[PDB]
RNA sequence: AACUUCAUCUACG
């Protein structure tokens, strides 16, 4: 839920 | 048929040999206790006098077993059952029995479970050997297992609804074996990675980085409450740090009696200058970071999860491997007493006043939003006039998804440390931060300034419609908005279209943990 | 289901206001002026008249097992 | 206009939804249809005229706050909460005590919980009211201040007030009803409602069956310990054998009703339901409408909580802790448009989308009212009386006892009951 | 085995120590002839405990080599753990 | 349940508007049992002819 | 089930003392009293008064746990000073300073009224 | 007369249809209760779809 | 003992193994009555 | 080395509220006051109640806990009046208890109002604070509420039932000058109502040297004890305390001579 | 001095 590296 | 009573799980191999229901176990809710110490665990009155312990009547015992038969089992602190030599069981409940309540040596009283016993307290799963510690018992009014708050972690447990199972040793042979292999304090560190599985958490962790900082300043009256408080007190009043003009002690001078014997230790705060260390200032450290414990004395520092928590080299740690397991309890449960009241003088909180940020920072973030929505539509034009050309390994559709994500997550990135430069000394978002106790700084950005890319099966969301995500945008959009981006803060508010895709991500954040259960635990039965 | 007495948080009488509270809402007052008028000062007080949901009514409408 | 006006006017005008669809004004579309249709979400924000994103819509979204369900409806300012949040709210909305319908009193449901005092949220959605949440809330609004007080709110935990406890905070009663048939399987072996004799049947057991009535079954009003005999029922033994039912273990309770009617069979079937109310402990699970929820750690009188100047003590003390990981601000924006509420009089808005409610508006209306713009307040140690340094956010939230309660889960086994295939302890 | 030739560490292991105080303390429970004199100590783990540390327990332990061989240690010869 | 595919139970976007996307049972059910959003309606069906 | 009675807050079960004095070993010239079914009010106000005395070293007080009652006073005094006299000293001294305080409020509340 | 099909409350052919809060009331009936389930051996039974 | 009458609310006595059906109305739910003796309540 | 000499000023004193200032004391013995003032004051409030009858749709316990926090006068005869425990007679008797009855039936039509007012008490000098009225409970016709109740003496330490007072408000240091509470930003906090400083001034200057004094309180009666006597009979009790105290310590000193 | 099993579903961490 926060970005494509962090988590959804 | 035969086959499916042997077979699986709740077969007889497995289900009723490998495992098995078990008598003296009681299982209830766990609540927090600052006050009983590690070993301790808080036990209600009726799980107690429903389980017991069967005591060997001795020349040296019989006197207070028979008091405790003469109580019975109306009385709490009284006896079940007697069995004699013969192993008849005379029953203390059904019936005064005057005449069988005689004890002589040999007969085994079932004395109800008392302070001081040894219980194994375990929670489900079982992952790891700390999961079941030997706890030593103290029973207190209320119906819930109470229980320090340092052994959570271990256990992986909060008070939310979680319940803890309890079995009681019935036999002094296996009561010593659980004593002296599974005690608490036996348990801190860890064979997995030579680390404390315990360390200071939640409360007492932003309690302890706000007492350790230069500022704090403790008057007479205040450091004889605290050191009420302190088991392990030699009776001594430090002289304080400042006599004159007033008489006032420091939190790192009161912390240096909690430190015990003679420990010396080397950490660094979390807010550590990379600089200070090669310049000059290495150990002065305007900030009062880096952390240094000469002689068990707190010499300079402000203490945190890296140096209170759970990680190789803490103080903690060393405290373990220098002074003994025993004083390690101590050193945890003195820090937990002294620092929550320490606590009740100085507060902690979470409001509103902590998520909103200055003017200048809401306009920044703004600015920055802007910037990277404008980039973004640049990189689409590009895209459509053919401009774009593939990186090596990637097709043009994989290529232009990892530009536009890298602009994202950059803007996404320079909003969340404009929202943290914005953060004040006195804001408790950044104190839990600091702390380590909770949160992190993730947390604080999506808080202040901007949610973030919302994504699914790692790309940004999907065209669930026909060439679109929601019906409300238009077809082949692939800006920021449309695909999931959510610039709103969760203090702002997210817009719907920007609230169902955080639902998105959520929904996959919770299959992902409900999924992972099941494949681990096989895993893990597989190697064991 | 029937309105408390005593508020909760600080144990001021509000069980015998809730009547008034009602009759001065129809008289014209706001919500907030009837509670001034009843003299509800602190805000744990108000919360108590003014998110009450009152069922007695609503289950006295049942008929009586003995009548 | 004209047709707001008359759906505003809707009774005694004859107008309804049905009237306002075959006008064409509105239109039902399936998933098939919105994919082929283009939305706005607002008129104002969307079809006026600006930089055109789009200018081909062809339908709007009557409210974007329908896309949530019954219970994530209830949930105050959702879109400043995390998502995972709301779908634990939900899930524990669907297990907060209140009163479940009206006609309680004349249905005989096993397991039935039931609160003294329901109260309606002060910080509401406007879709509660189609809910019917007014009508039957689940739930009270309580001063809460999230601060870490004594340790006992670390975790998850709460610390509540006993003397607001002892007024009626949170008391709630629980209904279990017991159902026992007396039937005739063999044409000499029949089962009748007695009380049971010691001599005459030969089943019995210690527990008292003197209250038990000439027809066997316990008169309402009649106090009931665990294990003692709500129905007496023997059955000829071709003396008599004993099936009377007891109480479950640790009820303890006062008996409320008892019917007497007659099944489909013919046969003679007898209910009975008994009272508990169960007062708060320091086991109870308590939840706010924001997925977080918690036990009681401890319990303070009025005299140790923390006060303000104004002498408000708080009734629950939540541990900041919470916050910032679950990231779960609507929570506090719930605080901070109580308090305003509460001082006002009115009912907060927290309509997922409005809009013109923002978190600056809100402490806005709260400075006018005395207090501070962020709602924190200057508490003093209940103990010692001190100032507490950090000012403590303190605020009206709306606060759910869920059913799950200690003293259903509190269980201890000692050499008791055996399975017989296994000859191992039993389960439950 | 004998004296000489004993291959096992000289320290006492921890289950061993666990063992042998459960052991004591349930034949101190059981009327057993106490070697220490106990100063007002009525718990037998506590005894145990007291005559581990003196010494005086009165078992040995044998260990068993994989091979299948043993080796008799007295407690008195093992270094107590801690 | 027992599949541990997360293709079925994610929050499609379809879903808009007619299940709510907050209201999802958690274990081996998620995204699996659903509820219906607040003006979600479901056709009765009629005669084609 | 398992709550405890009300009454057990402040009232003495049979064969409890109220007061149990114990010495401190740790350091010459120094007590430890222990009073039963009492809490901060009491507490606070013992240590406060004790703290005002200038042969008094140290005063501190202590709720072992919340949910028992009882109050544990740390008093070390100076020598040629005895920790119990401190704490008589402070009770009489609190006990005066009680009655001052309510002759005053008297006469405050009469010349309130009647003026 | 070939079966009994059990109705679902307040639908049509339930004796609850149209029938006024009061009315309700007077047969211990909940005006709120919203029906859509069926009485099957004294338990209410709702239908998933 | 005595039963009340769930529809006209009219006590009617049944001895045992009798049909529960009130007279005069006939409705097949009865309700067991008040118990004589008297339990003390804490206002707690 | 001895304790300091206290003064009192009332500012306000109604039949519902005492606002007074406690000068020259220390702020352990002045919270300690308010802390009794909550908690330590006797009152008389219903402990007891027996239901002869209950149709009106509130269970029993319900009615009961209603009954117990219905305020009662208790002005003169709490002080006379002996504790259950202390009274020698068995149960309760006119000394240590006061009967109270219930016998309300709704024959009419219209809803009736079960009262305070319908409470009826042997003695006269306890009444539910009636010279509206707290509604008990709601009966429709054919519903009847009959009840026998016994008011017994009690401290708020027992109960909430038996606390004397509503909201004891203390305040010391109006202006933050020992800093006792640090503001991150003290211009956005208001003003204290017995705050002396100019508007300008968020906050006093930092005084090194002083110590918490001039405690401020408003203390709210419920009704049960007028609000001067809450004070009065908290002085009272706390000496009372102090001075067993005094005696169990006297006492023990002798026995370790 | 003392109450079966299956099966299903629903909840709990
Ligand atoms: C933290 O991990 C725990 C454990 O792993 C244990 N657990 C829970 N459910 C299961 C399950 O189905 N199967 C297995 N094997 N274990 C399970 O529960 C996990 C967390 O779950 P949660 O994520 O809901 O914990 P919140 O973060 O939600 O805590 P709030 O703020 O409510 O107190
Ligand atoms: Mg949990
Ligand atoms: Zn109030
Ligand atoms: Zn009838
Ligand atoms: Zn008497």
């Amino acid at each position: 839920i926060w970005g494509i590296g962090c988590n959804p | 048929s035969l086959k499916q009573r042997l077979k699986g799980k709740e077969g007889r191999v497995r289900g009723n040999l490998m495992g098995k229901r078990v008598d003296f176990s009681a299982r209830t809710v766990i609540t927090p206790d600052p006050n009983l110490s590690i070993d301790q665990v808080g036990v209600p009155r009726s799980i107690a006098a429903n389980m017991t312990f069967a005591e060997i009547v001795t020349p040296f015992n019989i006197d207070r077993l028979q008091e405790l038969v003469r109580r019975g089992n109306s009385q709490y602190p009284g006896a079940k059952y007697i069995i004699r030599d013969n192993g008849d069981r005379i029953d203390l409940r059904f019936h005064p029995k005057p005449s069988d309540l005689h004890l002589q040596t040999g007969y085994k009283v079932e004395r109800h479970m008392c302070d001081g016993d040894i219980v194994i307290f375990n929670r489900q799963p079982t992952l790891h050997k700390m999961s079941m510690m030997g706890h030593r018992v103290r029973i207190l009014p209320w119906s819930t297992f109470r229980l320090n708050l340092s052994v959570t972690t271990p256990y992986n447990a909060d008070f939310d609804g979680d319940e803890m199972n309890l079995h009681l040793p019935q036999s002094l042979e296996t009561r010593a074996e659980i004593q002296e292999l599974a005690m608490v304090p036996r348990m801190i560190v860890t064979p997995q990675s030579n680390r404390p599985v315990m360390g200071i958490v939640q409360d007492t962790l932003t309690a302890v980085r706000k007492f350790t900082k230069r500022d704090v300043f403790l008057e007479r009256g205040e450091v004889m409450n605290l050191l009420m408080f302190l088991s392990t007190w030699d009776g001594k009043v430090p002289q304080p740090a400042i006599l004159k003009p007033r008489p006032l002690w420091t939190g790192k001078q009161i912390f240096s009696l909690i430190i015990p014997g003679h420990i010396n230790c080397i950490r660094t705060h979390s807010t550590h200058p990379d600089d200070e260390d090669s310049g000059p200032y290495k150990h002065i450290s305007p900030g009062d970071t880096k952390v240094v414990v000469e002689n068990g004395e707190l010499i300079m520092g402000i203490l945190c999860k890296k140096s209170l928590g759970t990680s190789a080299g803490s103080l903690v740690h060393i405290s373990y491997l220098e002074m003994g397991h025993d004083i390690t309890r101590l050193f945890y449960s003195n820090i937990q007493t002294v620092i929550n009241n320490w606590l009740l003088i100085e507060g902690h909180t979470i409001g509103i006043g902590d998520s909103i940020a200055d003017s200048k920072t809401y306009q920044d973030i703004q600015n920055t939003i802007k910037k990277a929505k404008q980039d973004v539509i640049e990189v689409i034009e590009k895209a459509h006039n053919n401009e774009l050309e593939p990186t090596p390994g990637n097709t043009l559709r994989q290529t232009f998804e990892n530009q536009v994500n890298r602009i994202l997550n950059d803007a996404r990135d320079k909003t969340g440390s404009s929202a943290q430069k914005s953060l004040s000394e006195y804001n408790n978002f950044k104190s839990m931060v600091v702390s380590g106790a909770k949160g992190s700084k993730i947390n604080i950005s999506q808080v202040i300034a901007v949610v973030g890319q919302q994504n699914v099966e790692g790309k940004r969301i999907p065209f669930g419609f026909k060439h679109r995500t929601l019906p409300h945008f238009i077809k082949d959009d692939y800006g920021p908005e449309s695909r999931g981006f959510v610039e709103n803060s969760y203090l702002a508010g997210l817009t719907p279209t920007e609230f169902f895709f955080h639902a998105m991500g959520g929904r996959e954040g919770l299959i992902d943990t409900a999924v992972k259960t099941a494949e681990t635990g096989y895993i893990q039965r597989r190697l064991i | 289901m029937i309105i408390p007495v005593r508020c909760f948080t600080c144990g001021k009488i509000v069980g015998n206001k809730w009547e008034a509270y009602l009759g001065l809402l129809q008289a014209e007052y706001t919500e907030g002026d009837a509670l001034d008028a009843l003299g509800l000062k602190r805000y744990c007080c108000r919360r108590m008249l003014l998110a009450h949901v009152d069922l007695i009514e609503k289950l006295l409408n049942y008929a009586p097992l003995e009548k | 206009k004209r047709h707001i006006d008359q759906l505003k006017e809707r009774e005694y005008n004859n107008y309804s939804w049905q009237d306002l669809v075959a006008s064409g004004v509105v239109e039902y579309i399936d998933t098939l249809e919105e994919e082929t249709v283009m939305l706005a979400m607002t008129p104002d924000d969307l079809q006026e005229k600006e930089v055109a994103y789009c200018s081909t819509y062809t339908h709007c979204e009557i409210h974007p706050s329908m896309i949530l369900g019954v219970c994530a409806s209830i949930i105050p300012f959702p879109d400043h909460n995390q998502s995972p949040r709301n779908t634990y709210q939900s899930a524990m909305g669907k297990q907060a005590m209140g009163v479940y319908i009206t006609n309680f009193h004349v249905r005989m449901d096993t397991l039935a919980h039931v609160l003294y005092y329901p109260q309606k949220p002060l910080v509401t959605t406007r879709s509660m009211e189609y809910l019917r949440f007014r009508e039957l809330p689940a739930g009270i609004n309580s001063i809460v201040a999230i601060a870490s007080y004594t340790g006992y709110n670390q975790e998850d935990s709460v610390i509540m007030n006993r003397s607001a406890v002892d007024r009626g905070f949170f008391r709630s009663v629980f209904y279990r009803s017991y159902k026992e048939q007396e039937s005739k399987k063999g044409f000499d072996q029949e089962e009748v409602f007695e009380k049971p004799t010691r001599e005459t049947c030969q089943g019995m057991r210690h527990a008292i069956y003197d209250k038990l009535d000439d027809d066997g079954l316990i008169a309402p009003g009649v106090r009931v310990s665990g294990d003692d005999v709500i129905i007496g029922k023997t059955v000829t033994l071709p003396t008599k054998r004993d099936c009377s039912t007891f109480l479950r273990t640790s009820e303890t309770g006062i008996v409320d009703q008892v019917m007497v009617t007659l099944n489909q069979e013919g046969y003679k079937f007898c209910k009975i339901r008994v009272r508990s109310v169960r007062i708060p402990q320091i086991g109870d699970k308590f939840a706010s409408r924001h997925g977080q929820k918690g036990t009681c750690g401890i319990q303070y009188r009025q005299e140790d909580m923390p006060f303000t100047c104004e002498g408000i003590t708080p009734d629950i003390i939540i541990n900041p802790h919470a916050i910032p990981s679950r990231m779960t601000i609507g929570h506090l924006i719930e605080c901070l448009q109580g308090k305003v509420s509460a001082n006002k009089g009115e009912i907060g808005d927290a309509t997922p989308f409005n809009d013109a409610v923002n978190v600056q508006k809100i402490s806005n209306l709260l400075s006018d009212y005395g207090y501070h713009l962020r709602g924190n307040e200057v508490l003093y140690n209940g103990f010692t009386g001190r100032k507490i340094t950090s000012q403590i956010f303190i605020g009206p939230t709306y606060y759910q006892r869920l059913k799950h309660m200690v003293d259903d889960k509190i269980h201890s086994r000692a050499r008791g009951p055996i399975q017989i295939l296994n000859r191992q302890p039993m389960e439950g | 085995q004998a004296n000489q030739k004993r291959i096992t560490t000289p320290y006492m292991t921890k289950y061993e120590r666990a063992r042998v105080l459960g052991t004591r303390a349930l034949q101190i429970a059981m009327c057993a002839p106490v070697m220490v004199e106990l100063e007002g100590e009525t718990d037998p783990l506590l005894i145990a405990m007291k005559e581990l540390k003196a010494r005086k327990i009165p078992i040995i332990i044998r260990r068993y080599l994989p091979d299948g061989s043993y080796e008799d240690w007295g407690v008195d010869e093992l270094i107590i753990s801690d | 349940r027992d599949g541990k595919l997360a293709k079925p139970r994610q929050l499609h976007n379809t879903l808009w508007g007619m299940v709510c996307p907050a209201e999802t049972p958690e274990g081996h059910a998620v995204g699996l049992v659903k509820n219906l959003a607040l003006m979600a309606y479901i056709s009765v069906g009629s005669q084609p002819s | 089930m398992n709550a405890p009675p009300a009454f057990e807050s402040f009232l003495l079960f049979e064969g409890e003392k109220k007061i149990t004095i114990n010495k401190d070993t740790k350091v010459p010239n120094a007590c430890l009293f222990t009073i039963n079914k009492e809490d901060h009010t009491l507490g606070n106000i013992i240590k406060s008064q004790l703290l005002k005395d200038p042969q008094v070293l140290f005063a501190g007080y202590k709720v072992p746990h919340p949910l028992e009652h009882k109050i544990i006073i740390r008093v070390q005094t100076t020598p040629d000073y005895s920790p119990q006299e401190a704490f008589t000293n402070a009770i009489t001294d609190l006990i005066s300073e009680l009655s001052l305080l309510e002759e005053r409020f008297r006469v405050a509340i009469k010349d309130k009224q009647e003026g | 007369f070939i079966g009994k099909i059990p109705i679902m409350l307040r639908s049509t052919y339930c004796l609850l249809n149209g029938l006024t809060d009061r009315d309700l009331c007077e047969l211990n009936e909940c005006p709120l209760d919203p029906g859509g389930y069926f009485i099957i051996n004294g338990s209410e039974k709702v239908l998933i779809a | 003992m005595i039963y009340i009458c769930g529809e006209c609310h009219t006590e009617n006595e049944i001895k045992s193994r009798d049909p529960i059906r009130c007279r005069e109305c006939g409705y097949r739910i009865m309700y067991k009555k008040r118990t004589k003796r008297l339990v003390v309540f804490d206002a707690r | 080395p001895y304790a300091n000499q206290p003064t009192v000023r009332i500012t306000e004193l109604t039949d519902e509220n005492v606002k007074f200032i406690i000068e020259n004391t220390d702020l352990a013995v002045a919270n300690s006051i308010r802390r009794v003032f909550i908690a330590e004051v006797p009152i008389i409030a219903i402990d007891w109640v027996q239901i002869d009858a209950n149709s009106s749709v509130l269970h029993d316990e319900f009615i009961a806990h209603r009954l117990g926090l219905i305020p009662l006068t208790s002005d003169d005869i709490v002080d006379k009046l002996q504790y259950s425990r202390d009274c020698t007679c068995e149960e309760f008797c006119p000394e240590c208890s006061v009967e109270f009855t219930l016998d309300v039936r709704c024959n009419e039509d219209q809803t009736r109002h079960v009262t305070s007012r319908d409470l009826i008490s042997n003695s006269p000098r306890v009444i539910p604070v009636t010279s509206d009225d707290i509604l008990i409970v709601k009966l429709r016709k054919g519903q009847e509420l009959r009840l026998r109740a016994y008011a017994k003496k009690g401290f708020g330490k027992e109960h909430a039932k038996w606390n004397p007072t509503a909201g004891v408000a203390f305040e010391y240091d109006p202006d933050n000058a020992l800093r006792h509470t640090v503001y991150p930003k003290p211009e956005e906090w208001p003003k204290s109502e017995y705050s002396e400083l100019d508007e300008d001034e968020s906050q006093a200057p930092y005084d090194p040297n002083g110590k918490p004094e001039r405690f401020y309180y408003n203390v709210e009666s419920c009704g049960s004890l007028r609000p001067e006597t809450i004070v009065l009979s908290a002085l009272s009790g706390l000496k009372k305390k102090l001075s067993d105290l005094q005696t169990q310590l006297s006492h023990e000193i002798q026995s370790d001579v």
